[PDB]
């Protein structure tokens, strides 16, 4: 099959934001929250 | 009832664990709730996944193999048994306390992160500073030669 | 920019219990049944 | 001779939720309060 | 320069402190970097709030209302010397480890306490079933005796 | 003789913002690993 | 939580290592951070994957098919264990200036591998420079016969 491993191996221009924060934020998930008793 | 894949391997475990001692019989007897008797309580595993997860609990040595694979086949009693399968731990008496002086300090490492990156990165980061200085000229004398 | 301060992750669970001739009748619900969705979707987030 | 808490016990199922639920919900008020310090502690923190 | 409504109860208690012993005089002078003369390190007090600050940490039995009041009135001071003023405290070899033995039970107590509610529900819910049977009874007497 | 150092201070200063930003990196970097690990450790049974 | 497939071969190697020597549970103990009880740190390896790649990594003479197979089975762990795997190569003294002496060799090498083909097109031809003769007059020989 045709590989692809000499085109996989590439990097991307990086560029710096304006303002910092939100960086380790990529793959969180909390559970979901639930509602008040009703009466 | 129980898979045949795991009662081969998990009907020998508990007769030789019987085998090789009686005690647990009465203490498998009192856990899972059946009669004394190896016969009724080996009926009761071949019966119930569950009742045979909680024998291949209560023996841990040589059950260790039966019991994991017991996990592998059956995936609807997991949570089941762990919550059958339950022992608080003891806690410390100065371990809050303890952690209570860390809040000034995992906001350090915190703020140390957001700069730099990923904790990954900030372990990488700290990793090449605390290198030796000979990395360095290696890296410059290998893009001196034209390697890159 | 911080897309991250300004959106919120959307998930949520309800409850909705009645009493019928002293029996209780428990209902539960979830955001995607509500949403006309049939998976459970994790990745999707509102502005706030 | 059983029917007395039979009863009880399927009523409190179908009050709380599952099995495995009135289980959990059982440890963790049978629990003990150095873990509610603990985790209001964590809370206190910033960690949710 | 110090302003002169933190100078007027800051510079007697640190002089106080100075004639109470000498010896934290070096102290304060191998910790700020002036000379080990009093008037000196007084003279560095009055010149500059930071200095002054980190005097006021050094000794703080008395030289706490005159911490707090440098505080109240000058907020960049305690900016500044949060970042210079840090001890990283001595963590347990067996504290990572023995914290990984509570994180079966957390769980337990969240999944407990987003069903009830907050966790003021949770414990007013534990305190109301730890409860006598008395107290039910009365209850039960005060409304049949027709009080809500 | 401290042209040599005041200016590689200042050229540091530059790169990672403030004075302060300087000083808190520095101590970050001279804290011992353990409270790595237990960062690690509490965003692995998930508490940001 | 870990797999039981990875379970089943990284549980009873680490049991046999410390049934083997207790010498290294200490160290274990120390390098991950729990209490030096085996109970503890079987414990932590059944929570923490991580935990247990470091565990296995520890025990280096047995826990070799258990660490590649918990490289098989968790795939994400690998980034972050070679970031906590980390030890200094020792550099040697003369290296820079041992290496720096043979650019004038690589770069003759590789106009040679330019010139010919690949580097395996030019360690052939060095090996059909380096052939006998009898074989250039051997397939001479054929030629004349007839045989390509």
């Amino acid at each position: 099959p045709t590989s692809m491993k000499a085109l996989d191996h590439t990097s991307i221009a990086s560029v710096a934001p304006l303002e910092r924060g939100s960086v380790d934020t990529d793959d969180r998930n909390s559970a979901p929250r639930r509602g008040a008793n009703f009466s | 009832m129980l898979l045949p894949v795991v009662a081969r391997a998990a009907v020998p475990a508990i007769e030789s664990a019987i085998a090789a001692t009686p005690g647990l019989v009465s203490r498998i007897a009192a856990a899972i709730g059946s009669k004394v008797s190896p016969s009724a309580i080996l009926a009761a595993v071949k019966s119930n996944p569950v009742v045979a997860g909680l024998t291949l609990a209560q023996i841990g040595s040589t059950g260790y193999d039966a019991y994991q694979q017991l996990l592998e086949n059956h995936p609807e009693v997991a949570e089941m048994l762990k919550d059958l399968s339950f022992k608080a731990d003891e806690i410390q008496p100065d371990f809050i306390g303890n952690l209570g002086q860390y809040r000034e300090e995992l906001e350090l490492v915190e703020d140390a992160a957001r700069f730099v990156g990923g904790m990954s990165n900030l372990i990488r980061l700290r990793q090449a500073l605390e290198l030796d200085i000979k990395y360095y000229g290696l890296k410059m004398q290998l893009n001196d030669m034209g390697y890159r | 920019w911080p897309w991250h301060e300004a959106s919120t992750e959307f998930a949520y669970e309800d409850a909705y219990s009645v009493t019928i001739r002293n029996k209780r009748y428990t209902a539960e619900v979830k955001e995607f049944e509500l949403l006309g969705l049939g998976q459970r979707r994790e990745r999707v987030r509102i502005l706030k």
